[PDB]
């Protein structure tokens, strides 16, 4: 057991410091590519209504 | 533990398996998307 | 930030601030932030530039054998011709490329090299 | 050229071959401005 | 103490055998990378917004054209796409497993999911795929002829000794680099497990991040060293 | 016998921390020269020489790490014991 | 017998991870120099040099992990036990 | 087999602390090596340039001194007596 | 008589590949610098700069296998045993 | 059994201060290559120099008498013995 | 007598390999690092630069193969046997 | 019991020397190839780059000279007899 | 006594080889690589860049060959008996 | 007692002779690398920068003939027999 404990609170301090630290920028990065595909996605539609 | 056994093979058959889903349903995909 | 400058022999081109400058000088790719340190670089006979600035989109530059000057406070495009991509004949251009002369075909690559080709 | 010591960086790849590449580039653009000097006294 | 090998659910088949615990990590993240890949099929889009995965897909794979376009264009190579992006997940999947809290203690340490490339079988096989596969694309663009000739010759005639040993060097590599690179690790947290929970919390987060990291290193350098292989067979 | 062997092991785990020593040093400051030297040249580009930097410690740090572990094999579990 | 064998075969591993740990660590030293050089000097390098710098690592670590083989080799299998 | 124990854990301490001066000195003076190169090409950069150096130094020396713990452990804490 | 023989072997084959692994290491290194410095100052380079490169690597990497092979002859085959 | 941990701890300080030695004076060496460019490139500043110049020495010589005095502990105060 | 000379052999004949690919390695990628930076700046100057290069190397491989022999001579010859 | 302190007080010194050695050789070559690029730079400055030069030897050879002196004193004095 | 004279003498030698060869190997490397530089920069310089190489390697050459007599002196013939 | 202080001054005098090698052609090779690239820079600059060369030179070379004669010492009138 005291393996387990001790190797679960390890990988709970690295979840931690990926999701306060790593998760942000991945998600926010991700966003921003979504955004701009989301506008020239649009783009397209638009110049075909020009 | 350096010696190689049947699992030589047991690993590759697995790994074409994802060769192919991957070959088929997400790599011809995903190209086509772009 | 920076400012960047681009004047040509004849007259000046461009003085508008930037953010960045990238360009391919005769010792390689070089890319110049503010408070870059002081530095004289001769550019590539088809060299081109691009500025990048606060908010206006990418700005492309056909250089013909210029010279930068990283300052203080400014970088300095010392240009013989230089064009921006909006004043770009691309059929012009793809037709000098070939060209047997070795300065006109240099300067036809860099016009191309702007015009994204 | 003469040198004149007016009394009191870094360069790429070296300063001798920009000094070489320049010399030439500034001749033309003190020929220039002496055409375009001859240009304004012409007229 | 620390062991080497005495792998779980070892059976013997076809007069052949096999590790279980081994096979069976393998067939976990090859469901896993499964399960992606049909979740995108689920869900892939060009006409809307795209899915976390298929932005994850979309990434992986133009990162893999990048390189392959770089040194050997697709239109001599489009073969090597699915597979250098294959070769990444199922390696990457298979490396960041090793990271969740499946470690307990037996009293000697154990784990129910061991990373496969711990396991001289798994790195075997996938390198030993990767050379035969660029060996068989060397034969196709070269011919079976001439590829071993050019394979001999190399960029330099008289180093031709050089290059032979290279040639059988790469696979090797290709596969100790990744299995020595997870095995150390498997010993590391192993040893680590020694430690009581109090001092073992601290060291296993700091080596589980490292494994993150070295984790998704080495798959990268597996998968482009295998573009890179590809690109020299195939002229 | 086992006193040989653990003369052995810590001679041998010795040697692997030397190295492992030498080769973080090395490395670190090594790829410190370049930070050092990058952040004079272009001083703002000092956010985006961090990530080739902490990649390159990212290396040799494990490299360090890795031989950290197999001494403590050799010391703390020696094989063959 | 076996117990001279097992303390220079743990001699032996040590001196094969001190020298792939001293090789490692300075080659991805070199190579991370040569990668924060290069993005010092032209930042867009970012894009292009992680092909050409994982490569030099994957030359680096070759050598090392190689060696990590052949240490497991020297002590969980010790050849001549 | 106390005192075999003992001389072989002072010869692997001494192989430490000896790897890691060796590494500590080395990174040091590569790291000093571009921090004053830096600062004679450009003498402002003074304030900008001991954050990145003393990072790098403060990487260098940390595998100097996690040696020097461990060091002691071989000499005063030897383990497997 | 056969167990100092194969103790001498195994800390001989250890000191082969240790030396190998060192060699390789930082050679390659300091080769992929210039491979990823040549990059870096010139993208097109990523194409000619490969065949200097892994001329160099693989005559690098011969000291490495040689040496290799002399440890496959030294721990597996002994001279003397 | 002195006489074995005596000529262990002997072997042990003369590997301490040859990479002692080894750090320092290669670490020096650097530094004051370093020093010496950056005063033929601008030669009035040398006074500007000795500063990093001296910190980088400083941490050098500070990696090395640690070093040197770790050996005075292995030879006049044996640990153990 | 004749193992432990022959123990003493192997060490030797280790040393020599190692320090022989340590010098070849190193050597052979500080001459390709040469190379690749000038044929980087230089593409025209391939030929004329493998002359140089491959006399360097040469010189390099020299020193490895000489240690070569006597590797053999020490393995297998071992004078004083 | 001597016979066993002088043979490690022997290879002590050994190793002493040669990382002195070491040390001084590479540090002075280093710090000798700034002095000449520095005097074929600026023919002129030898003197302002004779004494940053002489200042580095002066460190590096400290390092080895004293050095020596341990290296008598575990040669002449061998504290542990 | 002539058994471990002769190990001892083998292993000495092995060092004053292997350290030879690792002198010769890395200085070789380090002046070809200033010669192919030069050459690179100046084709013509190919036939007075010779001058300067082959002193410089006539200086890491002869390091390297009176290690070699001495290693003779040390394993065929036995200064101590 | 002779045959074991025999081995151990012989193993400490291969250690001097192989540190002073490596030091003396590793620092033979960096100034040389020094010498060869301002002659080719400037051809003119050659009976300038010999004075430079052999002062390094002759550091260096005398770190490796100290190292000779310390080897003398301990091979041939060997301390503490
Ligand atoms: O990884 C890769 C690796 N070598 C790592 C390694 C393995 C064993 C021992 C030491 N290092 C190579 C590699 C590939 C080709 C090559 N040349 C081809 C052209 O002709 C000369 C030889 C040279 C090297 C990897 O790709």
């Amino acid at each position: 057991m005291s393996i387990f404990i001790g190797q679960l609170i390890g990988f709970a301090v690295i979840a931690f410091i990926i999701v306060k630290w790593v998760v942000p920028p991945v998600r926010t990065l991700m966003r921003n590519q979504q955004e701009a595909v989301r506008a020239a996605l649009a783009e397209s539609a638009e110049a075909a209504k020009k | 533990f350096l010696i190689p056994n049947g699992t030589f093979f047991a690993v590759l058959i697995i790994f074409l398996i994802v060769l192919g889903v991957i070959s088929k349903w997400v790599v011809p995909p995903i190209s086509k998307v772009l | 930030d920076l400012n960047v400058e681009i004047v040509a022999v004849e007259r000046e081109l461009w003085s508008g601030p930037a953010t960045f400058v990238f360009t391919r000088t005769t010792a390689g790719e070089i890319g110049i932030l503010p408070r870059h340190i002081p530095l004289v670089a001769q550019l590539v006979d088809d060299a081109m530039v691009r500025v990048e600035r606060e908010g206006e989109d990418d700005l492309r530059i056909a250089v013909d054998g210029g010279f930068l000057s990283v300052t203080e406070e400014t970088v300095r495009i010392l240009v013989e011709n230089a064009q921006f991509e909006s004043e770009i004949d691309a059929d012009a251009a793809k037709e000098d490329a070939a060209s047997d002369d070795e300065r006109t075909a240099a300067w036809g690559r860099a016009r191309l090299r702007a015009l994204g080709q | 050229m003469e040198v004149e010591y007016v009394g009191e960086y870094s360069f790429e790849p070296d300063p001798e071959t920009l000094f070489d590449a320049l010399l030439p580039r500034y001749i033309a653009t003190r020929v220039y401005a002496a055409l375009l000097e001859a240009a304004a006294s012409e007229s | 103490a620390i062991h080497v090998g005495h792998h779980t659910l070892v059976f013997e088949l076809f007069g052949m055998t096999f590790n279980g615990d081994t096979i069976l990590a393998t067939a976990v993240t090859a469901v896993i990378v499964i399960a992606l890949a049909f979740y995108l099929r689920a869900k892939v889009t060009s006409t809307g917004v795209p899915s976390g995965v298929q932005l994850f897909w979309e990434a992986l794979t133009i990162q893999m054209r990048q390189q392959i376009e770089g040194s050997i264009g697709m239109k001599i190579a489009p073969f090597v796409l699915p597979l250098s992006v294959t070769i990444f997940v199922f390696i990457l999947i298979s490396n960041w497993l090793a990271v969740l809290p499946l470690q307990y203690g037996g009293g000697a340490a154990a784990e129910l999911y061991k990373a496969p490339a711990s396991d001289i079988n798994f790195v075997l096989a996938l390198a030993l795929f990767v050379f035969v596969c660029y060996h068989a694309a060397g034969i196709w663009r070269r011919g079976i002829v001439g590829h071993p000739i050019k394979v001999v010759k190399g960029h330099v005639a008289f180093l031709a000794p050089i290059n032979i040993v290279e040639e059988l060097a790469k696979p090797i590599s290709l596969a100790l680099r990744l299995f020595g690179n997870i095995f150390a690790g498997g010993i590391l947290v192993a040893l680590i497990a020694m430690f009581p929970w109090y001092i073992q919390w601290f060291p296993n987060a700091v080596w589980k991040t490292f494994d993150l990291f070295v984790g998704l290193i080495q798959a990268f350098i597996f998968s482009l060293l295998t573009i890179l292989y590809f690109s020299q067979s195939m002229e | 016998p086992n006193a040989i062997i653990t003369a052995g092991a810590l001679i041998g785990g010795g040697l692997i921390m030397g190295g492992g020593a030498i080769g973080a040093g090395i490395g670190d400051g090594i790829a410190g020269n370049a930070l050092i030297s990058g952040i004079a040249r272009q001083p703002e580009a000092q956010g985006r020489l961090f990530t080739p930097f902490f990649i390159t410690v990212g290396l040799v740090e494990a490299a360090y790490f890795i031989n950290l572990a197999f001494m403590a094999l050799f010391v703390f579990a020696t094989p063959g014991l």
